[PDB]
């Protein structure tokens, strides 16, 4: 019931992608922090970077 | 650059590429580094 | 309760609207519908109009201060209350008309221009922002400048998304209070970037630096809507059926008439309409002088089209659109299509009192907000300077209490009746008896009471003084 | 909130105009928006008739002056105030008021004629310019000259492209204040501008140079819109449907009768129409009785109305124009319906709001503006008097020396009884003074009271009766 | 005719593009033709 219009689907999915996103970069963050702890030194490494 | 931002935090955009599909996009970049000043302040042990 | 299900014989099934906050319901296409009322009033007949209404009927041509600060309660006493009365009026009188129009930084409007386009701005946009300003270089008494800025400039930083605190650049606290705005810098040519500062709505000690004025319709808003949201739709389509209606009669009364031949293409131009082959793919022109009889052969005729009325009925379905828009919009049907048919005194004086009742509401909220706001930031800057004098033995200083110091009341135009002597008589009645004073008699004419008792003591001393006969008013 | 939505059946879903502010949305198509309306000015019956309405209604056929400075504010007193203010005001009316008409440089315009066209001027074209300048091989008391530029000739240099300082000729500063306008040239035995030059809106000496006068409604706007653009296209599309339907009434009207049969292209007219030949021009005298063989023929046409319901059609466009430029209905379009008094008199009060607040504004501003800029010059060559013990000098104040108030013609009533009746009742009662009721029919009250002291004293020189107003 | 800038002298703009990388690029365009109402008030020699 109820439902919503085509357009208002629009503006949760956009929402949700940007709260992923701030999510993703907040564990980087704290993977970056942790690991600069346990050992003296860390490395950034990835597959394009 | 352009808006006069520089050297944050989560800089966030989106923009839609008129593809056939169409699309509008979602991002955020920081750049991050987390530093420590005096490094053997702390002591790390294993405890096997 | 029928209202809250299916309908009659289901009718309404359909329609089932959200129930979501005000802002939920306005902030998603707030810009896109600020753009079609602009769009709106930049090119539509009516739309102007009632513009144009809204601003020379809620202002005029002069808005008038009233400074009537409460002795009272301060308690402080009655004739140095009058002295700094009349000081500050002169002052305000001298800085508002200046005609160098320095008032506020563009050097563009003066004090009523400034509020007139507050009234238009609130009309078709639901907010005005006046902001307050310095110039260190500016060597004039007064540094104090007011600066108006359009609605379209405020908006979230760097085009970011909305959040629980900041709604359309206006910050939000726990409370629904706000706290600072986002304004934006707009440039005339489109490729260079802009810039997004962040001004607070009140300095640090007393004073306000950033003006927000607008009625709530509901409880949560943060930026109002304006009056068009009713009524854009009606406006737009009644554009597009009287552009499309004249298109049509132009084209139905165009071709006057018909040939029908089996000749040649120019024979029978020749033979019939009666043109010139002329001795030296175009068409033949025709002489417009006389009255001609073409002879026709049995192949050939001719067809004097008979075309549709001009106007069938479309001046009635204007009517019916137009009482739909001056009832959203608030102003009455003859002030707005300009019709002015017949009808007797009752019916015109109705009207005008059902019209003037709106317009004294937006005069009492809107200008009157604005107008006393603007003057308490410049009354800031009369004391600090000195230019000003507070009484003595006062129970608190300027700003503890800024309402009870910088009190005031606006004089705007009044109402040009529609009788003349009936009004005046009126007027005389009332003053004969105790129900009236001479302030509310006045000012519904627009004028302060002072002024004519003072003009009125000079011109008995002239009249006097040139051997004249002695004026009615004077005193034995 | 369906405004802001796709529409009622998805009709809207097209209509999305751009949220542009005002100079991004009059700029790029000014200059055809300015020719369009001088078109429609010089080319229509009704846009004249608007322009002779605006002009003889706002200022009338006389701008008068009454100067009035804050005595107080200057701590100068009362009488001085008073000496001050006449010979000022003396002085103005002989300049202002010149035969030969030496206020302005081109010599063609007075002071009156100057503010008229100035409304004029900002009636169509949404802006007046006026350009202050000295003459100093002139031997006259002046050297003031005023003169008026038009709105056209106010362009960037070279017709470069726009910048952020510099929008449509008009340099700006940190804030959206102008600093100078960049003015062209004319050459008339040619085509568009070849000279460009620089003229400062404002002298060092903080006296005026460059005049410039608009009424603004966005935040920033640095040149102003004519009022036309509400009903530019209605005037025009108007003008095509009359066009069209005179032409289409004159066609159908033309053609009388209609001669069938099988005889010759001559003999047809000899013997039916009975235009002699021996095509054939027909004698318009007497009634003829033709007589037709069986394959002959002759039909006599019958036209269509020739107002079909055009005039009604007429009536509401008219009153779409007339909604959109200000003037009211009545005055635009000369109908005048069979009406009441309450009506008419609700019409013109509804005209007589508009017409005074732009008489207020506009020519209130640019003659005050220019009376300033004559008055320096005038307290410069000491032809007046400055009072003793005056607190600010002239610069300091400007505007509180120079402090004046215009008076137009008054409205003409519908029953000349029943304003005087007004003014008699208000007089009688302390409600009004004699300054407002002879301003409201546009005379100075201390010209009156010179007048009649001496009608009274010519009176009584000559042995009449005495007249009401002098006192035994 | 966005912007309505039509048979001018040096129209410029300036813009960005879309995609992870963003570039911004600076174009100015004119269309110069110098000409002679009359072709003859002059003589060129050509010295030695």
């Amino acid at each position: 019931q109820n439902l919503a219009d085509p357009a208002y689907r629009r503006r949760r999915i956009i929402m949700q992608n940007m709260r992923d996103e701030e999510l993703a970069i907040a564990q980087v963050e704290e993977m970056q922090a942790v690991s600069a702890v346990l050992k003296g030194k860390y490395t950034m490494t990835g597959e394009a970077f | 650059q352009r808006e006069g931002i520089n050297a944050s935090a989560r800089y966030p955009k989106n923009w839609v590429t008129t593809g056939d599909p169409a699309r509008e996009f979602t991002m955020i970049q920081s750049a991050p580094l987390m530093l420590l000043a005096d490094p053997d302040e702390f002591v790390s042990v294993q405890l096997a | 309760y029928h209202g809250g299900g299916s309908g009659f014989g289901g009718q309404l099934r359909s329609w089932n609207p959200p129930s979501e906050s005000v802002d939920a319901a306005l902030l998603p296409n707030f810009t896109r519908g600020n753009a079609r009322a602009d769009d709106l009033v930049r090119n539509n007949g009516y739309a102007a109009n009632a513009i144009q209404l809204h601003q020379d009927h809620i202002v005029g041509s002069f808005f008038r201060l009233s400074h009537r600060p409460s002795w009272r309660y301060l308690g402080i006493g009655e004739e140095e209350a009058r002295a700094f009365s009349r000081e500050v009026e002169a002052a305000w009188k001298e800085f508002a008309e200046d005609d160098c129009c320095c008032i506020d930084v563009e050097r563009k409007r003066t004090f009523t221009m400034m509020i007139r386009e507050g009234v238009a701005m609130h009309a078709f946009n639901g907010e005005l922002f006046v902001q307050a300003t310095w110039d260190t270089s500016s060597s004039r008494l007064f540094r104090t400048q007011f600066r108006m800025v359009s609605p379209k400039r405020i908006s979230n930083p760097n085009n970011t998304g909305d959040s629980r605190n900041c709604r359309a650049g206006v910050q939000i606290n726990d409370s629904g209070a706000a706290l600072g705005y986002y304004v934006s810098e707009d440039g005339y040519p489109g490729w260079m970037p802009q810039k997004w500062t962040w001004i607070p709505r009140e300095l640090p000690g007393g004073r306000a630096s950033f003006i927000h004025v607008f009625e709530p319709v509901e409880d949560g808003q943060t930026r109002g809507a304006n009056v068009f949201y009713s009524v854009m739709e009606q406006m737009k389509m009644l554009d597009t059926l009287q552009n499309t209606q004249l298109q049509s009669a132009i084209v139905k009364a165009m071709y006057a008439a018909t040939i029908e031949s089996e000749l040649d293409t120019q024979s029978a131009m020749d033979f019939i309409l009666g043109a010139n082959s002329q001795e030296q793919y175009a068409a033949a022109p025709v002489r417009l002088g006389g009255a001609k009889v073409p002879h026709l052969m049995p192949g050939d005729s001719l067809n004097l089209q008979t075309a549709q009325d001009t106007d069938n009925g479309y001046s009635v379905f204007e009517q019916s659109l137009l009482r739909y828009i001056a009832a959203g919009l608030g102003v009455s049907y003859e002030q707005l299509s300009r019709n002015y048919a017949q009808m007797s005194y009752s019916t015109a004086r109705a009207s005008a009192n059902e019209s003037w009742a709106y317009f004294m509401g937006r005069r009492k909220f809107v200008a009157s907000r604005q107008a006393s706001q603007m003057f308490l930031c410049w009354l800031e800057e009369a004391i600090v300077r000195r230019v000003v004098t507070l009484p003595s033995k006062a129970r608190f200083s300027f700003q503890e209490a800024r309402s009870a110091w910088g009190n005031c009341d606006w004089i705007g135009s009044g109402r040009m009746a529609i009788d003349g002597l009936k009004e005046v008589q009126e007027a005389v009645m009332l003053i004969e008896a105790g129900l009236s004073t001479y302030e509310k008699e006045c000012a519904k004419r627009g004028d302060d009471y002072q002024e004519i008792f003072a003009q009125q003591v000079r011109e008995t001393m002239e009249r006097r003084a040139a051997g004249l006969k002695p004026p009615a008013w004077a005193a034995a």
